[PDB]
């Protein structure tokens, strides 16, 4: 349902193959798991154990995602 | 009949995604910031995917259109073509 | 020997490789040894993965290779990981890894 | 509609290496995308090499140097060895 | 003889800033930029033809390719300037 | 000349030539070279505009690679377009973090 | 001399165009400037002011 | 050879990047990163010269190696 909302803002009256949604979910979760790996490394580097929004922002800054 | 629902939940899911990533302690503001990153990521991928459907003259976004859109986004994915 | 695959001792179809290489708009003309040599590289890389995938299948005590086995096989190899570094395998998961500081006392 | 794939040949290589093992449908399509990816990477690099050297044909030299670029050291060494063997075996017969 | 888009970069420069110049290094940088954008669009359009089982690169391949490579506003203005120029060419 | 027929400055003929002599497709459309050249001419006008402004700010007439670097990096979209591109003799933007500033 | 030294380990009796060396120097310094930018951001994230090798190692690990 | 980039050169590169205080081990760590970076780029550059049958690496080979290494560079060719 979330992806349907995002697509409605791009083009109206769209249908999705069930395999298209599953592929979107696969790449999304893999991106988020990998991001939390980099996020956890940043938090440990700051002599901390708890992840914080500054850790994710630092990770995406190093990746070049602005 | 009361209804009143919303979308973009993923409240415990951000906890499960953290465990598979190896995170031990999660602050409260991580979830809201995590949702924002997922929005931008989906916006980029779906944009390139919708563009192929526009070029292909179709009203249905196929799994392939997602694949090359992920390919264009440097997020190559095996399994769906 | 009628099929060019038999003439090269390879399993992958040299004819289909020659067809797809011509039907893909990479150059005007196409060499004769390129389809044989491209198929050999493809067959070697698939054999390498299936070898490590079959080993991971033996470790997981399963007869059929599942995407988990491919994920474990590719990422445990130092060179296959660099080749497929920008690639996510469906239903693959991640390697079990917990940082040292995160371990209990 | 006929759907082409490298499926039956992945089975042969699998049985040639591990005769008592199988593969799932999802993992099978994953191997298919792997073959197509490596296909496009080498053919794309060889296509660039042809344009870069003012040539109109992609020969064995373009494929060999393309694999030198894409594979890291050991995979490149073994790929060149297996390929040059097959090309010499093909040229013989 | 080595070809380049140099003389046309001068023309566009004078149309926008008539009292400005360019150096040889900056000109070669502009040359590589034009060729880079050239290869990206033509490469993406080539993929679009292969993906849709087509053998020709028409206006639609270029238009959707510019939709993919440029971020929003530059893509919006590029499609507008191009479709304007193609319509003016189609007239005469 | 087809470039004059479209009101464009970039050579539509040279674009059509390079599209055929590059092995991208069996055929090349007639409107594609005009439309590819228009995008290129627009993007060059975008850079040259911001480069000339940076030249005015530095009180210099001729545009040097410093001007191109400043022009591309000050634009949010030109930076995203050329994100994987390094310009020779371009340098970097003046940026000092807040914590590093003297207090 | 450094680039000739590194290339000597790949193939003997090689000549370099002067423009090829300048291009290597341009890309090398740009890579190093960009790396120290990411390095300084990492050091500031650790409530520090001085950059340290652990900052570069973390930055290049996240960069891949 | 590798020690030809030391003391102020590693300091000047830090100033353009915005670094204020530099630890002592940065200099050795910087050389190692630059070594690996040059090894990768020159390797792909030499590979093109091997295919082109030449004993001279041209400016293009450096540019094309950087393009394959995701380090696109403008200024030294088309």
């Amino acid at each position: 349902r979330l992806v349907r909302e995002i697509a409605q803002d791009f083009k109206t009256d769209l249908r999705f193959q069930s395999s298209a949604v599953m592929a979107l979910q696969e790449a999304s979760e893999a991106y988020l798991v990998a991001l939390f790996e980099d996020t956890n490394l940043c938090a440990i580097h700051a002599k901390r154990v708890t992840i914080m929004p500054k850790d994710i922002q630092l990770a995406r800054r190093i990746r070049g995602e602005r | 009949v009361l209804r009143d629902n919303i979308q973009g939940i993923t409240k415990p899911a951000i906890r499960r995604l953290a465990r598979r990533g190896g995170v031990k302690r999660i602050s409260g503001l991580i979830y809201e910031e995590t949702r924002g990153v997922l929005k931008v990521f989906l916006e980029n991928v779906i944009r390139d995917a919708v563009t192929y459907t526009e070029h292909a003259k179709r009203k249905t976004v196929t799994a392939m259109d997602v694949v090359y859109a992920l390919k264009r986004q440097g997020r190559t994915l095996y399994g769906f073509g | 020997a009628k099929t060019r695959s038999s003439r090269a001792g390879l399993q992958f179809p040299v004819g289909r490789v020659h067809r797809l290489l011509r039907k893909g708009n990479y150059a005007e003309r196409v060499g004769a040894g390129a389809p044989v040599y491209l198929a050999a590289v493809l067959e070697y890389l698939t054999a390498e993965i299936l070898e490590l995938a079959g080993n991971a299948a033996r470790d997981n005590k399963k007869t059929r290779i599942i995407p988990r086995h491919l994920q474990l096989a590719v990422r445990n190899d130092e060179e296959l990981n660099k080749l497929l570094g920008r690639v996510t395998i469906a239903q693959g998961g991640v390697l079990p890894n917990i940082q040292s500081v995160l371990l209990p006392k | 509609t006929r759907k082409e794939s490298y499926a039956i040949y992945v089975y042969k290589v699998l049985k040639q290496v591990h005769p008592d093992t199988g593969i799932s449908s999802k993992a099978m399509s994953i191997m298919n995308s792997f073959v197509n990816d490596v296909f496009e990477r080498i053919a794309g690099e060889a296509s660039r090499l042809a344009h870069y050297n003012k040539r109109s044909t992609i020969t064995s030299r373009e494929i060999q140097t393309a694999v030198r670029l894409l594979l890291p050291g050991e995979l490149a060494k073994h790929a060149v060895s297996e390929g040059t063997k097959a090309v010499t075996k093909y040229t013989s017969a």
